[PDB]
């Protein structure tokens, strides 16, 4: 299984346009994670004005 | 201005009218 | 592509930083000029980071874009982070 | 609370609605959901495939990340959303289920 | 506004959210950097709260341009993180909660 | 002087949620002059403490008899007079809590300062008139004496 | 056996005048939302004999941009339609000079009642629909988003954008459950807008294919 991800995924990446793209330049997501934000970075936060 | 939309509301419903009159003619001669 | 309006990140890139140290330290291990002042420095990693630091890194990072386009930044002209 | 009915109450408070539901062995999701007194907006089903057929290739890449949650998070464990989206954008972004094969 | 579009965002009531700055620790960080007191009034104005935040939100760009497009991906793009921002840098709560100078 | 609080409390209760540490003991205690509650963790290892018994506390400052700040560095060649001398048991900590009886428009009539020795706790609760020396992120020494 | 008939019915017209209404056809309100009383008030509630017929449950919409620019809703008699019903349809059309329609069958249609769909396209845009695809509007459904058939100017200013061909997209098929509501061809672009846990939304685009 995790083989076949990576052949799947493996050349899906981060352009200079910011866009995540394969290798045939199709467009996977116009943002990365719809959101254009590294997963390092990222935190668990809590939402004061939902419930 | 909502008496406005609502008035535009019903204008369009009596264009939909004055064009259902002419649909019923074809929907007659149809079958 | 217009200089003028350059769409592409203002920031360096760590893969930017990474490549760019590396060219850099690899040219002044080859004997190359060096831009900033040295103590006593003899490691050219060393040497590349002070230059990078100090922003007098002569090179510059053709980006391309997947239109096919590209963008030429300068060292100088990109934000170092890290 | 994940399969109660979440309302937001006249005061502005999310309540949780404790309502039955069904779990079928099968799957109709074609024929289930349009049946007198069920609900055609969160009836869904596990099988992905009926879900293209039925829904389309948006509803099949939402339910896939969800199915895929699933059986990520069942165990307690957390992966950031983004590579469930990108997984899940590359299994749909054309047009059809792309099997990873 | 923003609570309805969380609320749409969010149909079942879970605040948890995985974003990118976190204000209440770089709050915390601020109160302690500049010795707040939470005991006595502020020197803080709530239009300067108000229109810092705006300038911030602009400044804060995951999508680059002027033309309407790129204006409407910008707004998705922060979309949940400005309004955390803005239920956080809210001025009452930076008046009475957080006491910031 | 240097002295933010000063009173006499009498051991009314040791551990009552149970002896939690070995070496350390917690005591509610109250005062008499002032009407101020007091829960303190204490090394009774090398202070032991009964129930019963009746102390003065002394919340400082500074421990330099003379109006003198402290570095907060550990100085034992240090010649100065102290006040650290008319006392038994001596911790530093930090206050690190200030709560009140506060509302939104009314001051506080009690307050309820908070205190950490390297860990160990005090709570000193009672009138907001008492506790105006007590400010969060400020260091503060203990100067506890046991008196008959 | 009648009772569900006339429901089934209701349901269909229901889902009908939505799927019209978000085509951006001309659907009155009162229409729009019609209860099943007042279907059986204007239909009859007893199909089986003959009121409601099918053939009175045709339905004729405008669009709103173009008074000319008119669609049919045809609900044949026959469990499984044939080339000989489409001819008819079509003639109809020809007929009344009305260019797109849509044919709610019951239980299917025929491999040359199909091929003459496919074959006759850029004489008349007329679709197939199931009934049981009809009795729930899939729109609603919580896992479909938000899809918006975007102009030739609109996409466009996103190719011109992004800087893009239509083939970097990703792709939506023409026989998408949602195309289909939509009644997209090839070459048009699909806007979908979702909620993202993220970024709060999302737009992504879909070529259809």
């Amino acid at each position: 299984i995790q083989r076949r991800l990576i052949k799947s995924m493996e050349s899906v990446m981060v352009k200079y346009d910011a866009t995540v793209r394969n290798s045939i330049n199709q467009v996977v997501q116009l943002r990365y994670g719809e959101d254009g934000l590294a997963g390092e970075s990222v935190e668990f936060q809590n939402l004061a004005t939902l419930k | 201005e909502k008496r406005l939309r609502e008035k535009e509301e019903q204008k369009k419903l009596l264009e939909q009218r004055a064009q259902y009159v002419e649909k019923t003619k074809n929907i007659l001669m149809f079958t | 592509q217009a200089n003028q309006k350059r769409i592409t990140t203002p920031y360096m890139t760590k893969y930017e930083r990474a490549r760019v140290l590396g060219t850099r330290a690899l040219q002044i291990a080859m004997c190359a000029p060096v831009m900033v002042e040295l103590e006593g420095e003899t490691d050219p990693l060393l040497i590349a980071m002070k230059e990078l630091k100090a922003r007098k890194i002569p090179i510059i990072i053709r980006r391309y874009l997947p239109d096919g386009s590209y963008e030429d930044w300068g060292v100088d002209e990109l934000i170092i982070s890290d | 609370d994940n399969k109660k009915k979440i309302i937001i109450t006249e005061d502005g408070e999310f309540k949780a609605l404790q309502e039955w539901i069904l779990e079928t062995d099968g799957v109709s999701l074609m024929r289930v959901l349009s049946e007198k007194d069920v609900d055609p907006v969160r009836t869904t089903s596990n099988d992905i495939v009926e879900i293209f057929t039925v829904l389309g290739i948006e509803a099949v890449r939402k339910a896939l990340e969800r199915e895929l949650y699933h059986v990520i998070s069942f165990d307690g464990s957390y992966v950031n959303y983004r590579h469930l989206a990108l997984l899940c954008d590359t299994m749909t972004c054309r047009g059809h289920l792309m099997a990873i094969t | 506004e923003d609570r309805e579009v969380l609320r749409v965002i969010f149909p079942t009531g879970d605040s948890k959210v995985v974003l990118p700055c976190n204000l209440l620790r770089m709050i915390w960080n601020a109160q302690k950097i500049f010795h707040i007191n939470p005991r006595l009034p502020s020197d803080l104005h709530p239009i300067k709260v108000v229109e810092g935040v705006k300038e911030l939100s602009k400044k804060l760009v995951i999508v680059n341009g002027d033309d309407p497009l790129s204006r409407q991906a910008q707004e998705n793009a922060t979309l949940l993180f400005n309004i955390h921002l803005r239920s956080t840098l809210c001025s009452r709560r930076m008046a009475e909660e957080f006491r910031l100078s | 002087a240097g002295i933010l609080f000063e009173d006499i409390f009498d051991v009314k209760d040791i551990d009552p949620e149970g002896k939690k540490f070995d070496r350390v003991s917690r005591l509610h205690c109250e005062s008499e002059s002032f009407k101020m509650d007091l829960i303190l963790d204490v090394n009774i290892q090398i202070y032991p403490v009964d129930l019963g018994d009746k102390f003065r506390l002394v919340i400082a400052s500074t421990l330099y008899e003379d109006g003198t700040l402290d570095d907060g560095e550990y100085n034992p060649t240090d010649d100065r007079p102290s006040r650290a001398d008319q006392f038994e048991y001596v911790m530093y900590g930090k206050v690190y809590r200030i709560e009140g009886d506060e509302t939104s428009t009314e001051a506080a009539t009690r307050l309820s300062a908070y205190v950490s020795y390297g860990g160990l706790l005090m709570r000193l609760q009672g009138d907001a008139n008492n506790l105006h020396g007590f400010e969060v992120d400020s260091r503060v020494y203990l100067l506890m004496k046991k008196l008959a | 056996d009648d009772e569900e008939e006339t429901y089934r019915l209701w349901k269909i017209r229901k889902t009908i005048m939505q799927l019209c209404h978000d085509r951006g056809y001309l659907v009155t309100q009162d229409e729009l939302d019609q209860t099943l009383e007042e279907f059986k008030a204007q239909f009859g509630d007893k199909p089986s004999e003959g009121r409601p017929r099918r053939t009175d449950l045709t339905v004729l919409v405008a669009h709103n941009d173009d008074p000319t620019d008119q669609m049919f809703v045809f609900f044949p008699e026959e469990p499984k339609v044939g080339i000989k019903t489409i001819k008819v349809y079509c003639q109809r059309m020809q007929e009344e000079n009305i260019t797109r329609a849509l044919i709610v069958v019951q239980q299917g249609m025929t491999p040359s009642a199909k091929q003459s769909l496919v074959d006759m396209a850029p004489k008349y845009i007329l679709e197939q629909f199931l009934q049981q695809e009809l009795l729930i509007n899939i729109t609603e459904h919580e896992l479909v988003p938000e899809h918006v058939v975007m102009t030739k100017e609109e996409v466009t200013e996103l190719l011109a954008r992004y800087k893009l061909r239509e083939n970097q997209l990703p792709r939506i098929q023409a026989g998408d459950p949602v195309a289909r509501y939509f009644g997209i061809k090839r070459g048009q672009v699909v806007k979908i807008i979702r909620p993202s846990e993220t970024a709060g939304r999302y737009i992504t685009y879909r070529l259809v294919q």
